[PDB]
């Protein structure tokens, strides 16, 4: 079958980023922000944690787009503990 | 961990089992092994 | 060599080895319907392929050439087994085991009509119960094609798609009659297919005819049949292994299922055309450009169809080649053993024996096997009396017991010199050892 | 069948054709089998006004039931479906113009479906011991 | 372009077919060759 | 030529099927020549 | 096919264009050694491809099998000899 998959034997790069409180500005430069061509795969983990013993899941935000302008759609894939919201929308991105 | 790899137009051997779950993959043109698994359409060709 | 002598290593002991051969005569018979292949049922693709002549008419008229000349040499194969055979009437195989201490129970199954198909022998059943697809197992799996089963099985698709072997004009059932026959033949009197002898006195005289005294071989005469029948059983035990005529036998069914397997994939390669199936063509375009794509179709099936055709005449060429040397090998090793060396198989060759394979004979070839050998100092020739010169008879001339004596050149038993071993010259040839003395 | 999931529908061999499909409507599933194709094998004598129809590795039933209906009398032979031929396989013959295959011959006289015997051994009453 | 070279690929093809069917018929001729001087090695060199 | 099917697979397939009988040939004919040839030790190519 | 010669050997040029011929499993001087072994097995003991006898005397023999009486042909043995590598010398000499 042909379609669109990963190149085996590439290598994947794991982009998630994880902060407390300070932001780098190198964080939103490349080779963090990638381009798109024709696709991308991702293999995401599933970072469950846990408050009071009850269980919370949380994994890094991933947004597809050009511009990142509110004159073009941004795709975004944000996680909820357990619902996927994904969204197409003209949005304002921030900076970072 | 979000672990990215970029996606391309293709050509893989995909193996369903029984119950129509795709238990195996080859990319055909990623090594001479790979090849060798597409050409005779199978997992493990035989020796030769 | 010192003074007249060379060293040899003459056999002390010796075995009965048995070495199978399985020799192709016959292949599956396939069919190839050419205008249900190229065109199905679709009434569009029909009208464009009568336009091309006769092309389906020739494949036809080719694959029957072909199929009636398997036929023909099957029919002569099973002449060549059934030739000269005279049995008793009085011959009852179900208490007729075995004769001379020699068992062939396992090469002979029941002899006459009465007993249907059962005249296939326990060595036969064995050897056809490893083959899935024997002219039966054709037979058996195209009668499941109909039977409601939810199996797909690759015969039933190449069935409907043009694709079927039709079973042999002679069932492996009656070639495996014929092969009991002609087993039997050698074994009881009239030994119509032993030289007219007992079979131990023939296999005697075979190892005799090696260089072997007559001494030892009617003196070990049980050794000899525990010996054969020993051959015989590790021939049988040979199948329950990676074995290189079972192997053969399994090949030619495999390549066989992989020429039609490879017959069908030829329906759904696309020759450049939109789909390679009729039903989507005729379901996207109009009869002006559905001729187009349909007309690609039909060149790349028929081109399969004359690849396949060509393939299939080279093929039977070989197999009729292998029938003619089955054929050779059933005239000149087990009716009768010719005086040529390694035809009936390799080494000391000393008898053979046919058995019924699928699509083809299994021959037996017993040799003669030397166990332990012993160095001797040995004479070609000999010069004695008035320079009269003596050559020795399928042996040689030794030194025993201080005394020039003659040996087996098979086995070493040392036996004065006569006139039943020895070819005279009335001028010994120089270098023939001086012996004044002798005789 | 259990194999589909909520987003499948049809079921597709390796050479890319239907062979199953869950419905729609009714969630219930079948299997596709292509419509029986085949040849008959017809049996002429020169010297005859019919044919012995064989149709190969069919039974009697299915082929009246499913292909066509016919005023010509029938029997299940080893080798499928025979129309307008005498069951008389004990019967043989040493030659044979009509070779069915596997050991069978049709014989006319009307036409007999005969076991094919092309060679028999020469049998002598003399004493086996 | 498609037009010219699928004329180019049919006279390929086809040229890749006959060779095909004379390799074939040419090996059964050495296969008949090689097996007559297997016979002649057996009952003419070792023995006559 | 993708688009063509499996032609260049058979081409292949009847070519090594062709080369695999050759193959198995010459083995045949050195057995031939090999068969029951039995020489001594104290041969030597130089002096006999 | 890989050296820079300005002569073009056309078996380079058929296999730039995928037509090449493989060598055999056993090679040419494998089959020479084969032949070398089953000449040498008929001249010296053994004589295991000369039915056990020294190779003059299986001639011999072979000759008198014809109908002819064995006193000329062991008195005329030389002459034999000569006669037989004059044979072989005539048929190497015919390949020039
Ligand atoms: C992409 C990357 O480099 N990501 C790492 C991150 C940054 O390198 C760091 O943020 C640099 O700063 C920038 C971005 O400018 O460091 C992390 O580890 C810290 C130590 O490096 C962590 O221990 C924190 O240490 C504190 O001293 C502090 O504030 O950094 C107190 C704070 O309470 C504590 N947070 C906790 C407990 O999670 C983190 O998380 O931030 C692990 C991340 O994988
Ligand atoms: C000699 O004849 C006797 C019969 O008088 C043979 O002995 C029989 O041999 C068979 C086969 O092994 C045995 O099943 C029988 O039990 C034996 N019967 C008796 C009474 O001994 C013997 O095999 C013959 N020997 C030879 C070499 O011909
Ligand atoms: C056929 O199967 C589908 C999928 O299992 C059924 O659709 C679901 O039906 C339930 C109850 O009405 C809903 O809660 C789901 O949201 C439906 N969709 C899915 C994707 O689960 C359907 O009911 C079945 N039967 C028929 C007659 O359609
Ligand atoms: C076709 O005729 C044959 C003739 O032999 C039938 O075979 C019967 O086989 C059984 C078991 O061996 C015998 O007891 C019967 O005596 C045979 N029948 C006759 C008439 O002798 C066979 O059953 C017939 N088949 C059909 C479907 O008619
Ligand atoms: C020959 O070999 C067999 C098997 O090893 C043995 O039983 C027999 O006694 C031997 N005979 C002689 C004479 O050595
Ligand atoms: C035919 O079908 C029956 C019932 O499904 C099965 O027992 C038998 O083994 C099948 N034989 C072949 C050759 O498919
Ligand atoms: C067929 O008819 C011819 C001419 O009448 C006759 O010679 C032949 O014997 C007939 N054979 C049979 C089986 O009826």
């Amino acid at each position: 079958f042909t379609g669109y998959f990963p190149k085996s034997g590439a290598n994947f790069r794991d982009l998630s980023l994880k902060g407390t409180t300070y932001l780098s500005t190198l964080w939103y430069q490349k080779p963090f922000l990638s381009d798109f061509n024709n696709g991308i795969f991702s293999r995401v983990k599933n970072t469950k944690l846990y408050v009071n013993k009850t269980l919370y899941s949380e994994f890094s935000t991933i947004v597809i787009g050009s511009v990142f302008i509110n004159n073009s759609y941004t795709i975004v894939v944000q996680p909820h503990n357990g619902v996927l919201e994904i969204t197409a929308c003209q949005y304002t991105m921030c900076e970072y | 961990q979000y672990w990215v790899t970029p996606l391309s137009k293709r050509q893989y051997l995909l193996k369903f089992d029984n119950r129509g779950v795709i238990t195996n993959a080859v990319d055909c043109s990623s090594s001479f092994f790979s090849e060798i698994q597409c050409k005779t359409k199978s997992l493990l060709p035989n020796t030769g | 060599s010192v003074g007249g002598l060379y060293e040899i290593k003459i056999p002390t002991n010796f075995t009965i080895v048995g070495q199978e051969e399985f020799i192709q005569t016959n292949s599956p018979k396939v069919t190839i319907d050419c205008s249900l292949f190229v065109c199905s049922n679709y009434a569009a693709c029909h009208d464009l392929l009568s336009e091309y002549g006769t092309f389906c008419d020739n494949i036809n008229s080719i694959l029957d050439e072909v199929n009636g000349l398997l036929d023909t040499t099957q029919l002569h194969v099973a002449d060549t087994l059934m030739q000269g055979v005279t049995l008793s009437s009085n011959l009852n195989t179900n208490l007729h085991f075995d004769v001379d201490n020699i068992n062939f129970k396992s090469l002979v199954g029941c002899l006459g009509p009465h007993c249907g198909s059962s005249s296939r022998s326990f060595f036969e059943d064995l050897l056809f119960d490893k083959v899935k697809l024997s002219d039966v197992g054709f037979v058996e799996a195209y009668n499941n094609c109909t039977g409601g089963s939810e199996i797909r099985d690759l015969l039933c698709v190449q069935s409907f798609n043009g694709i079927k072997v039709l079973p042999p004009i002679l069932s492996e059932s009656q070639i495996s009659g014929y092969t009991t026959a002609a087993t039997v033949a050698a074994m009881f009197p009239p030994w119509s297919a032993a030289a007219g002898i007992p079979f131990s006195l023939n296999v005697q005289y075979r190892i005799n005819g090696l260089g072997v005294t007559m001494d030892v071989l009617n003196k070990n005469q049980k050794l000899i049949a525990t010996a054969f029948n020993n051959a015989l059983l590790s021939i049988q035990n040979g199948f329950s292994a990676p074995n290189s005529a079972l192997a053969k036998i399994q090949s030619v069914v495999n390549s066989n299922a992989q020429a039609l397997n490879s017959l069908l994939q030829q329906l759904f390669n696309k020759f450049g055309a939109i789909s390679s199936s009729l039903q989507e063509i005729l379901s996207r375009l109009d009869p002006p450009e559905a001729q187009v794509q349909i007309d690609r179709l039909i060149n790349g099936r028929l081109t399969a169809l004359n690849a396949y055709v060509s393939q299939q005449l080279s093929d039977i060429s070989l197999v009729k080649f292998g029938a003619a040397l089955a054929m050779e090998k059933v005239n000149e090793c087990v009716k009768s053993q010719s005086p040529r060396i390694n035809f009936c198989g390799n080494g000391n060759h000393i008898l053979s024996l046919v058995q019924n394979a699928p699509y083809g004979l299994l021959f037996m070839h017993f040799s003669y096997k030397p166990i332990s050998f012993k160095t001797v100092l040995v004479s070609p020739g000999l010069c004695i009396s008035g320079d009269v010169g003596i050559a020795p008879k399928q042996g040689y001339f030794i030194k025993h017991n201080d005394h020039w004596m003659f040996t087996g050149s098979s086995y070493y038993y040392p036996e004065p010199i006569s006139d039943k071993n020895v070819v005279f010259m009335n001028t010994c040839s120089v270098n023939f050892t001086k012996a004044p003395l002798v005789y | 069948a259990v194999y589909y999931n909520s987003w499948q529908n049809l079921l597709y061999d390796s050479n890319g054709n239907i062979i199953g499909f869950k419905d729609f409507v009714t969630n219930k599933t079948y299997n596709i089998f292509p419509c029986y194709a085949g040849r008959v094998s017809a049996a002429f004598h020169q010297n005859a006004s019919s044919l012995a129809l064989l149709y190969r590795n069919l039974k009697c039933s299915y082929v009246l039931n499913n292909i066509s209906l016919t005023t010509q009398p029938y029997f299940d032979s080893y080798l499928g479906c025979v129309f307008n031929a005498d069951n008389l396989t004990d019967y043989s013959v040493s030659s044979c113009a009509l070779r069915m295959g596997s050991g069978f011959c049709v014989d006319y006289n009307s036409y007999r479906f005969v076991t094919f015997e092309p060679f028999n051994v020469s049998f002598v009453n003399d004493s086996i011991e």
